[PDB]
């Protein structure tokens, strides 16, 4: 009785009921590194300008 | 002018001309421990973007 596949149907991707838990770091990855910290609040401008040995701005 | 103009305009100059030493010694540590530790905004040299990663089944398993 068994009916041989038709031509697109033993290459579809099924969905497999499983009862192992899934793998929670397959890559055994370690701690991440912590990020820099970004930027935050306004810009306010620059104290004194430039302040490139005597250029006031 | 008044001596009382000369007087509180050296006091301003000198107030301002300060701050601006202040901010510049300031300056020159930052870089020097932004340099050293990398942990600043500055001297960030880029690495690999990770949204480069194909996280995508591949044909073979163990990868
Ligand atoms: C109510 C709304 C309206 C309000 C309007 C108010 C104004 C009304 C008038 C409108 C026009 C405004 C013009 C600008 C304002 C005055 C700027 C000023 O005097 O700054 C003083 C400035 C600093 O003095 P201060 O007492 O500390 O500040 C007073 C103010 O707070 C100055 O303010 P500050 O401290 O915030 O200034 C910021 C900073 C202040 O400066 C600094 O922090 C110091 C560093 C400045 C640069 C130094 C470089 C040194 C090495 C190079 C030298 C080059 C050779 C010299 C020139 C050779 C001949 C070309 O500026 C700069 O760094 C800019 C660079 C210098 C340019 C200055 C402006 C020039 C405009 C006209 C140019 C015409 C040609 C003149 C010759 C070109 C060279 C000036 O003086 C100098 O640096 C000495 C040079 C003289 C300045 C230029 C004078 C402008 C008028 C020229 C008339 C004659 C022209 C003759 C024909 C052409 C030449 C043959």
């Amino acid at each position: 009785g068994w009916v041989r596949p038709d031509l697109g149907e033993l290459s579809k991707v099924t969905k497999v009921k499983t009862d192992r838990p899934l793998p929670e770091n397959p890559y055994h990855s370690r701690a991440r590194p912590e990020p820099n910290p970004e930027v935050e609040g306004d810009l306010k401008p620059a104290r004194h300008g430039s302040r490139l040995f005597f250029w006031t701005m | 002018d008044a001596p009382e103009k000369n007087y509180e305009r050296t006091m301003a100059i000198l107030q301002i001309e300060s701050e601006k030493a202040e901010l510049r010694l300031k300056e020159l540590e930052v870089r020097r421990l932004m340099r050293a530790k990398g942990d600043g905004p500055w001297f960030q040299y880029p690495t690999i973007d990770k949204a480069l990663i194909d996280h995508s089944p591949k044909a073979t398993p163990d990868n």
